[PDB]
Protein backbone atom coordinates (compact mmCIF):
# COMPACT_ATOMS: atom_id res chain seq x y z
CA UNK A 1 0.00 0.00 0.00
CA UNK A 2 1.06 3.74 -0.23
CA UNK A 3 1.31 6.50 1.93
CA UNK A 4 -1.88 8.81 2.05
CA UNK A 5 -2.68 12.32 2.02
CA UNK A 6 -6.41 12.62 3.60
CA UNK A 7 -8.53 15.53 4.63
CA UNK A 8 -12.10 15.87 5.84
CA UNK A 9 -14.26 13.14 4.73
CA UNK A 10 -12.16 11.11 2.70
CA UNK A 11 -10.64 10.59 5.82
CA UNK A 12 -13.76 9.08 6.87
CA UNK A 13 -13.42 6.77 3.02
CA UNK A 14 -10.41 5.43 3.95
CA UNK A 15 -11.17 4.22 7.63
CA UNK A 16 -14.25 2.82 6.18
CA UNK A 17 -12.49 1.05 3.57
CA UNK A 18 -9.83 -0.29 5.89
CA UNK A 19 -11.59 -1.45 8.45
CA UNK A 20 -14.87 -2.70 6.93
CA UNK A 21 -17.23 -4.67 9.16
CA UNK A 22 -15.35 -4.25 12.34
CA UNK A 23 -16.04 -0.41 12.04
CA UNK A 24 -13.98 2.59 13.42
CA UNK A 25 -13.55 5.52 15.68
CA UNK A 26 -13.57 9.09 14.22
CA UNK A 27 -11.65 11.53 16.60
CA UNK A 28 -10.40 14.56 15.66
CA UNK A 29 -9.02 17.51 17.58
CA UNK A 30 -10.84 19.64 19.74
CA UNK B 1 -3.80 12.90 16.03
CA UNK B 2 -4.32 10.54 13.21
CA UNK B 3 -6.79 13.08 11.73
CA UNK B 4 -4.70 16.11 11.94
CA UNK B 5 -1.66 13.72 10.71
CA UNK B 6 -3.10 12.21 7.89
CA UNK B 7 -4.33 16.21 6.36
CA UNK B 8 -1.01 18.35 7.17
CA UNK B 9 1.42 15.21 6.65
CA UNK B 10 0.80 11.80 5.22
CA UNK B 11 -0.44 8.55 6.94
CA UNK B 12 -0.68 5.00 6.10
CA UNK B 13 -3.63 2.65 5.95
CA UNK B 14 -1.63 0.88 8.41
CA UNK B 15 -1.78 3.53 11.01
CA UNK B 16 -5.57 3.91 10.32
CA UNK B 17 -6.02 0.47 11.09
CA UNK B 18 -5.29 1.29 14.73
CA UNK B 19 -8.51 3.33 14.59
CA UNK B 20 -11.08 0.30 13.81
CA UNK B 21 -12.87 -1.60 16.60
CA UNK C 1 -34.94 17.75 7.63
CA UNK C 2 -35.73 14.02 5.99
CA UNK C 3 -35.61 10.55 6.86
CA UNK C 4 -33.66 8.62 4.29
CA UNK C 5 -31.74 4.66 4.11
CA UNK C 6 -27.61 5.30 4.36
CA UNK C 7 -25.27 2.82 3.72
CA UNK C 8 -21.82 1.67 3.93
CA UNK C 9 -19.88 5.00 3.15
CA UNK C 10 -22.99 6.91 2.19
CA UNK C 11 -23.64 5.98 6.21
CA UNK C 12 -20.04 7.51 7.23
CA UNK C 13 -20.31 10.09 5.19
CA UNK C 14 -23.34 11.53 7.10
CA UNK C 15 -21.97 10.56 10.40
CA UNK C 16 -19.10 12.77 9.12
CA UNK C 17 -21.48 15.36 7.99
CA UNK C 18 -23.45 15.51 11.40
CA UNK C 19 -20.97 15.06 14.04
CA UNK C 20 -17.58 16.71 12.51
CA UNK C 21 -15.42 17.86 15.13
CA UNK C 22 -17.51 15.90 17.92
CA UNK C 23 -15.96 13.21 16.37
CA UNK C 24 -18.29 9.64 16.03
CA UNK C 25 -18.13 6.20 16.27
CA UNK C 26 -19.49 3.67 12.96
CA UNK C 27 -19.78 -0.26 14.78
CA UNK C 28 -21.90 -1.51 12.77
CA UNK C 29 -21.70 -5.41 14.81
CA UNK C 30 -23.41 -2.87 16.88
CA UNK D 1 -27.62 -0.49 15.98
CA UNK D 2 -26.43 2.05 13.37
CA UNK D 3 -27.20 -0.25 10.50
CA UNK D 4 -30.36 -1.75 11.83
CA UNK D 5 -31.88 1.73 12.27
CA UNK D 6 -30.47 4.02 9.32
CA UNK D 7 -29.55 1.64 6.16
CA UNK D 8 -32.38 -1.16 6.55
CA UNK D 9 -34.58 0.83 8.44
CA UNK D 10 -34.48 4.39 8.06
CA UNK D 11 -33.19 7.54 9.96
CA UNK D 12 -33.36 11.24 10.42
CA UNK D 13 -30.03 13.77 10.59
CA UNK D 14 -31.46 13.61 14.20
CA UNK D 15 -31.06 10.30 15.16
CA UNK D 16 -27.13 9.93 13.53
CA UNK D 17 -26.12 12.57 15.87
CA UNK D 18 -27.12 9.16 18.78
CA UNK D 19 -23.53 8.70 17.21
CA UNK D 20 -21.35 10.93 17.64
CA UNK D 21 -18.75 11.31 20.48
CA UNK E 1 -24.99 19.30 14.49
CA UNK E 2 -21.79 20.93 13.85
CA UNK E 3 -20.78 24.42 11.13
CA UNK E 4 -19.47 23.16 7.94
CA UNK E 5 -16.61 23.73 5.76
CA UNK E 6 -17.65 22.55 2.10
CA UNK E 7 -16.27 22.81 -1.47
CA UNK E 8 -16.79 21.70 -4.70
CA UNK E 9 -18.31 18.24 -4.60
CA UNK E 10 -18.60 17.71 -0.77
CA UNK E 11 -21.32 21.03 -0.67
CA UNK E 12 -23.54 19.04 -2.86
CA UNK E 13 -22.90 15.78 -0.81
CA UNK E 14 -24.20 17.88 2.05
CA UNK E 15 -27.54 19.08 0.13
CA UNK E 16 -28.36 15.60 -0.80
CA UNK E 17 -28.21 14.18 2.79
CA UNK E 18 -29.81 17.25 4.14
CA UNK E 19 -32.53 17.80 1.73
CA UNK E 20 -33.53 13.74 0.98
CA UNK E 21 -36.61 13.56 -1.03
CA UNK E 22 -37.18 16.81 -1.08
CA UNK E 23 -34.51 17.34 -3.36
CA UNK E 24 -32.31 20.94 -4.04
CA UNK E 25 -31.31 23.35 -6.36
CA UNK E 26 -27.69 23.84 -6.35
CA UNK E 27 -26.77 27.61 -7.53
CA UNK E 28 -23.42 28.76 -7.46
CA UNK E 29 -22.44 32.37 -8.83
CA UNK E 30 -21.15 32.87 -12.03
CA UNK F 1 -19.79 8.31 -23.82
CA UNK F 2 -21.49 6.23 -21.84
CA UNK F 3 -25.39 4.95 -20.44
CA UNK F 4 -25.10 3.51 -16.70
CA UNK F 5 -27.29 3.30 -13.38
CA UNK F 6 -26.96 6.77 -11.58
CA UNK F 7 -29.22 6.66 -8.26
CA UNK F 8 -28.91 9.06 -5.08
CA UNK F 9 -25.68 11.01 -3.93
CA UNK F 10 -24.37 8.83 -7.46
CA UNK F 11 -26.97 11.07 -9.59
CA UNK F 12 -26.18 14.15 -7.63
CA UNK F 13 -22.47 13.44 -7.75
CA UNK F 14 -22.57 12.98 -11.77
CA UNK F 15 -25.23 16.17 -12.38
CA UNK F 16 -22.52 18.22 -10.46
CA UNK F 17 -19.56 17.13 -12.83
CA UNK F 18 -22.46 17.73 -15.50
CA UNK F 19 -23.52 20.87 -15.02
CA UNK F 20 -20.42 22.81 -12.80
CA UNK F 21 -21.15 26.42 -12.57
CA UNK F 22 -24.28 26.48 -14.49
CA UNK F 23 -26.08 24.75 -11.12
CA UNK F 24 -28.79 21.96 -11.64
CA UNK F 25 -31.91 20.90 -9.52
CA UNK F 26 -32.17 17.39 -8.40
CA UNK F 27 -36.30 16.44 -8.07
CA UNK F 28 -36.66 13.08 -7.23
CA UNK F 29 -40.48 13.33 -6.59
CA UNK F 30 -39.88 15.12 -10.20
CA UNK G 1 -38.32 12.07 -14.32
CA UNK G 2 -34.58 11.96 -13.21
CA UNK G 3 -34.90 9.17 -10.75
CA UNK G 4 -37.02 7.32 -13.36
CA UNK G 5 -34.39 8.18 -16.34
CA UNK G 6 -30.98 7.72 -14.88
CA UNK G 7 -31.66 5.43 -11.86
CA UNK G 8 -34.66 3.03 -12.50
CA UNK G 9 -33.53 3.15 -15.86
CA UNK G 10 -30.04 4.08 -17.82
CA UNK G 11 -28.83 7.88 -18.88
CA UNK G 12 -25.85 9.03 -20.97
CA UNK G 13 -24.19 12.14 -18.99
CA UNK G 14 -25.55 13.93 -22.18
CA UNK G 15 -29.45 13.07 -20.56
CA UNK G 16 -27.95 14.68 -17.24
CA UNK G 17 -27.27 18.23 -18.32
CA UNK G 18 -31.32 18.27 -19.12
CA UNK G 19 -31.27 18.94 -15.36
CA UNK G 20 -29.00 21.84 -15.40
CA UNK G 21 -29.99 25.36 -15.19
CA UNK H 1 -24.30 32.70 -2.12
CA UNK H 2 -24.37 29.52 -0.04
CA UNK H 3 -22.13 27.98 -2.59
CA UNK H 4 -19.73 30.53 -2.02
CA UNK H 5 -19.98 31.03 1.66
CA UNK H 6 -19.46 27.19 2.50
CA UNK H 7 -16.29 27.04 0.78
CA UNK H 8 -14.76 30.41 1.96
CA UNK H 9 -16.15 30.35 5.00
CA UNK H 10 -18.74 27.62 7.08
CA UNK H 11 -22.34 27.28 6.71
CA UNK H 12 -24.69 25.41 8.84
CA UNK H 13 -27.09 22.34 7.73
CA UNK H 14 -29.88 24.91 8.82
CA UNK H 15 -28.48 27.44 6.18
CA UNK H 16 -28.53 24.22 3.51
CA UNK H 17 -31.96 23.66 4.08
CA UNK H 18 -33.10 26.39 2.60
CA UNK H 19 -32.19 25.36 -1.17
CA UNK H 20 -34.42 21.80 -0.55
CA UNK H 21 -37.41 22.10 -2.61
CA UNK I 1 -20.19 20.00 -20.64
CA UNK I 2 -18.23 22.33 -18.05
CA UNK I 3 -14.67 22.09 -17.71
CA UNK I 4 -13.60 20.67 -14.96
CA UNK I 5 -10.91 21.03 -11.99
CA UNK I 6 -10.47 17.59 -10.29
CA UNK I 7 -8.09 16.86 -7.67
CA UNK I 8 -7.37 13.38 -5.87
CA UNK I 9 -10.10 10.60 -5.40
CA UNK I 10 -12.10 13.57 -7.07
CA UNK I 11 -10.56 12.88 -10.81
CA UNK I 12 -11.45 8.79 -10.37
CA UNK I 13 -14.68 9.73 -9.82
CA UNK I 14 -15.06 11.70 -13.13
CA UNK I 15 -13.31 9.02 -14.85
CA UNK I 16 -15.79 6.23 -13.37
CA UNK I 17 -18.67 8.48 -14.43
CA UNK I 18 -17.49 9.48 -17.93
CA UNK I 19 -15.89 5.52 -18.91
CA UNK I 20 -18.64 3.69 -17.25
CA UNK I 21 -18.54 0.12 -18.92
CA UNK I 22 -15.65 0.96 -20.94
CA UNK I 23 -13.69 1.08 -17.71
CA UNK I 24 -10.44 3.41 -17.50
CA UNK I 25 -6.72 4.06 -16.57
CA UNK I 26 -5.70 6.24 -14.11
CA UNK I 27 -2.33 6.81 -14.24
CA UNK I 28 -0.55 10.04 -12.16
CA UNK I 29 3.43 11.08 -12.81
CA UNK I 30 5.97 9.25 -10.70
CA UNK J 1 -7.32 -5.69 7.30
CA UNK J 2 -10.79 -6.80 5.81
CA UNK J 3 -13.17 -7.95 2.97
CA UNK J 4 -16.33 -6.33 1.94
CA UNK J 5 -18.67 -5.99 -1.09
CA UNK J 6 -17.16 -3.09 -3.56
CA UNK J 7 -18.93 -1.69 -6.67
CA UNK J 8 -18.75 0.83 -9.28
CA UNK J 9 -17.42 4.17 -7.67
CA UNK J 10 -16.40 2.90 -4.48
CA UNK J 11 -14.57 0.18 -5.88
CA UNK J 12 -12.43 2.86 -7.91
CA UNK J 13 -11.98 4.51 -4.78
CA UNK J 14 -10.74 1.57 -3.24
CA UNK J 15 -8.26 1.26 -5.95
CA UNK J 16 -7.69 4.74 -5.66
CA UNK J 17 -6.98 4.01 -2.00
CA UNK J 18 -5.18 1.28 -2.49
CA UNK J 19 -2.90 2.21 -5.37
CA UNK J 20 -2.09 6.01 -5.49
CA UNK J 21 0.48 7.19 -7.26
CA UNK J 22 1.46 3.59 -8.43
CA UNK J 23 -1.98 4.28 -10.90
CA UNK J 24 -4.11 1.68 -11.56
CA UNK J 25 -7.12 0.24 -13.95
CA UNK J 26 -10.46 -0.11 -13.29
CA UNK J 27 -11.33 -2.82 -16.34
CA UNK J 28 -14.88 -4.04 -15.76
CA UNK J 29 -15.36 -5.73 -19.47
CA UNK J 30 -12.45 -7.72 -17.51
CA UNK K 1 -12.15 -10.49 -12.93
CA UNK K 2 -12.42 -7.18 -10.65
CA UNK K 3 -16.38 -6.60 -10.71
CA UNK K 4 -16.26 -10.72 -9.84
CA UNK K 5 -13.66 -10.73 -7.50
CA UNK K 6 -14.59 -8.06 -5.54
CA UNK K 7 -18.49 -6.71 -5.84
CA UNK K 8 -20.07 -9.82 -6.29
CA UNK K 9 -18.13 -11.99 -4.60
CA UNK K 10 -15.66 -10.16 -1.68
CA UNK K 11 -12.09 -8.91 -1.73
CA UNK K 12 -9.69 -7.67 0.45
CA UNK K 13 -7.57 -4.51 0.37
CA UNK K 14 -4.85 -7.21 -0.78
CA UNK K 15 -6.55 -8.43 -3.96
CA UNK K 16 -7.18 -5.23 -4.97
CA UNK K 17 -3.90 -4.22 -5.33
CA UNK K 18 -3.44 -6.42 -8.41
CA UNK K 19 -4.70 -4.24 -10.29
CA UNK K 20 -2.35 -1.33 -9.50
CA UNK K 21 0.17 -0.02 -12.24
CA UNK L 1 -0.10 14.57 -17.85
CA UNK L 2 -3.81 14.79 -16.84
CA UNK L 3 -3.99 13.67 -13.44
CA UNK L 4 -1.73 16.60 -12.96
CA UNK L 5 -3.71 18.84 -15.66
CA UNK L 6 -6.78 18.31 -13.73
CA UNK L 7 -5.88 19.26 -10.62
CA UNK L 8 -3.10 22.35 -10.93
CA UNK L 9 -5.18 24.05 -14.12
CA UNK L 10 -8.85 22.39 -15.74
CA UNK L 11 -9.53 20.06 -17.90
CA UNK L 12 -12.62 18.66 -20.11
CA UNK L 13 -14.81 15.34 -20.07
CA UNK L 14 -13.66 15.42 -23.50
CA UNK L 15 -9.95 15.10 -22.61
CA UNK L 16 -10.93 12.34 -19.76
CA UNK L 17 -12.82 10.03 -22.22
CA UNK L 18 -9.20 9.59 -23.87
CA UNK L 19 -8.13 7.67 -20.37
CA UNK L 20 -11.31 4.93 -21.38
CA UNK L 21 -10.40 1.58 -22.39
CL1 LIG M 1 -23.67 2.06 -1.80
CL1 LIG N 1 -25.59 3.93 -3.54
CL1 LIG O 1 -10.33 18.96 -1.33
CL1 LIG P 1 -23.33 2.19 -4.98
ZN1 LIG Q 1 -23.10 4.01 -3.27
ZN1 LIG R 1 -12.44 16.52 -1.66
Amino acid sequence: FVNQHLCGSHLVEALYLVCGERGFFYTPKT
Amino acid sequence: GIVEQCCTSICSLYQLENYCN
